[PDB]
C-alpha cells in the first residue's frame, strides 16, 4: 500500500518524469506475481489514468480506467465502493471532455453503489452528488441541481468541517451553477460567504477592525487555489453591476495572493 | 455539536407555529442549517435550507409560499415561521447541520387539527 501513497505525493509536484515509470514499473512487477486480475493492479491503473489525464493524455487515462472497471468488477465485485470510485474517475473524464450525457449514467451508477454500501450520509456521496450536479448544469438540467449541492454541503461541513477544501469546492460549483442560470446575486453571496470563511479562518471574527476582503471594496466604492477564482469571479461581479472601484480591491488581492467569468469546474476524484 | 428544538404545538388549519433551534458546542455562523420533518408513520423529510448569513434560502415544493427560515447569529438561533398549516405539515420537526438529521435534537411535535 506504501507504494500508491508514494505516486500521488510525487504527481502533486508535477515530477510525471518519476510518478509514470513508478506506476509502469509497478504494474510490471503486479503483473508478474498475480496477474492481469488482481485489485492492486485496477489501483495503480486507476493512479497513473488520472496521472494520465493530468497531461491531457485522455485517450490513455480513458483505456486504463475501463481496465480498471472491468478488473474492480471481477476482483471486488460489481457493488463494491471501490468500482464506484472508477465509475467516478469516468464520468469525470468524460464531463471534463463535454460528454455529460455518456457521464451521467456512470455517475448515477456510482452514486447509487455509495449509497447502499455507505450510506446516505457519506462523505464519498457528497462527491457523487457534487459530480452529479455538475454534469447535469453543463447540460441545462437545473432541476435537482441545487438541491444536489446543498445536500452534498451539509454532509461536507458535518462529516469534514466547514474550513475542508471540498466544501468551498462544492460552494464554488453551486455559485457557477447560480452564474448559468443568472442568479447574479445568490452567486455574490455564496462567494462573499466562502470569502468570509477564509478571512475568519485567518484574521479572526468580522467587527467593524476586522472586515474581508469584500466589505473594503464596497466602502472604495461609496466614496487556498480556490478562493483565487472566488476572488476574480466577485470581482467580475462587481464589474458587471459597475461597480469598478471594488472589482479593483480584489484584482489585487488575487494578484497578491497567487504570487467573462473564470469557467473552472471542480469535479471530486475517486 | 448541541441543537435544541422548541415552538411546536396543537394548531388548527390555517394556523402558524414559529420553531426555534438553540444551537451550541460549533461555529453556528460558519454553517448551512437545515430543518426536517418526520411525519407519524413516514420516514425522514428534508423541509428547509438557510445558508451562514441567511442570504440564501430553500423549501421543500408542498412548504413555499408558507414556510420561512431565519436566523439571528449573534443570539446562536435557527427559525421556522410555518404558516397556513395543513395536516400534511404534522410531523416531529428537528434542525440539522445535513438532510440526514446529524445532530439533530430531540425535535418539537407539531400537530394540525380541528
Amino acid at each position: 500500500r506504501t507504494l500508491h501513497n508514494l505516486v500521488i505525493q510525487y504527481a502533486s509536484q508535477g515530477r510525471y518524469e518519476v510518478a509514470v515509470p513508478l506506476c509502469k514499473q509497478a504494474l510490471e512487477d503486479l503483473e508478474k506475481t498475480s496477474g492481469h486480475d488482481h485489485p492492486d493492479v485496477a489501483t495503480m491503473l486507476n493512479i497513473l489514468a488520472l496521472v494520465y489525464r493530468d497531461q491531457n493524455k485522455y485517450k490513455d487515462a480513458a483505456n486504463l480506467l475501463n481496465d480498471a472497471l472491468a478488473i474492480r468488477e471481477k476482483t471486488l465485485g460489481r457493488d463494491h465502493p471501490a468500482v464506484a470510485a472508477t465509475l467516478n474517475n469516468l464520468a469525470v473524464l468524460y464531463g471534463k471532455r463535454g460528454k455529460y450525457k455518456e457521464a451521467e449514467p456512470l455517475c448515477k451508477r456510482a452514486l447509487e453503489i455509495r449509497e447502499k454500501v455507505l450510506g446516505k450520509d457519506h462523505p464519498d456521496v457528497a462527491k457523487q452528488l457534487n459530480n452529479l450536479a455538475l454534469l447535469c448544469q453543463n447540460q441545462g438540467k437545473y432541476e435537482e441541481v441545487e438541491y444536489y449541492y446543498q445536500r452534498a454541503l451539509g454532509i461536507y461541513q458535518t462529516k469534514l468541517g466547514p474550513d475542508d477544501p471540498n466544501v468551498a469546492k462544492t460552494k464554488n460549483n453551486l455559485a457557477s451553477c447560480y452564474l448559468k442560470q443568472g442568479k447574479f446575486k445568490q452567486a455574490e453571496t455564496l462567494y462573499k460567504e466562502i470569502l468570509t470563511r477564509a478571512h475568519e479562518r485567518e484574521f479572526g471574527s468580522v467587527d467593524d477592525e476586522n472586515k474581508p476582503i469584500w466589505m473594503h471594496a464596497e466602502e472604495r466604492e461609496e466614496c487556498s487555489p480556490t478562493v483565487t477564482t472566488t476572488l476574480k469571479n466577485l470581482g467580475a461581479l462587481y464589474r458587471r453591476q459597475g461597480k469598478f472601484e471594488a472589482a479593483e480591491t480584489l484584482e489585487e488581492a488575487a494578484m497578491r495572493s497567487r504570487k467573462v467569468f473564470t469557467k473552472l469546474d471542480y469535479y471530486l476524484d475517486d | 455539536v448541541q441543537l435544541q428544538e422548541s415552538g411546536g404545538g396543537l394548531v388548527q388549519p390555517g394556523g402558524s407555529l414559529r420553531l426555534s433551534c438553540a444551537a451550541s458546542g460549533f461555529a453556528f455562523s460558519s454553517y448551512w442549517m437545515y430543518w426536517v420533518r418526520q411525519a407519524p408513520e413516514k420516514g425522514l423529510e428534508w423541509v428547509s435550507t438557510i445558508n451562514t448569513g441567511g442570504g440564501i434560502t430553500y423549501y421543500k415544493d408542498s412548504v413555499k409560499g408558507r414556510f420561512t427560515v431565519s436566523r439571528d447569529n449573534a443570539k446562536n438561533t435557527l427559525y421556522l415561521q410555518m404558516n397556513s398549516l395543513k395536516p400534511e405539515d404534522a410531523a416531529q420537526y428537528y434542525c440539522a447541520t445535513d438532510m440526514s438529521g446529524t445532530y439533530r435534537g430531540q425535535g418539537t411535535q407539531v400537530t394540525v387539527s380541528s
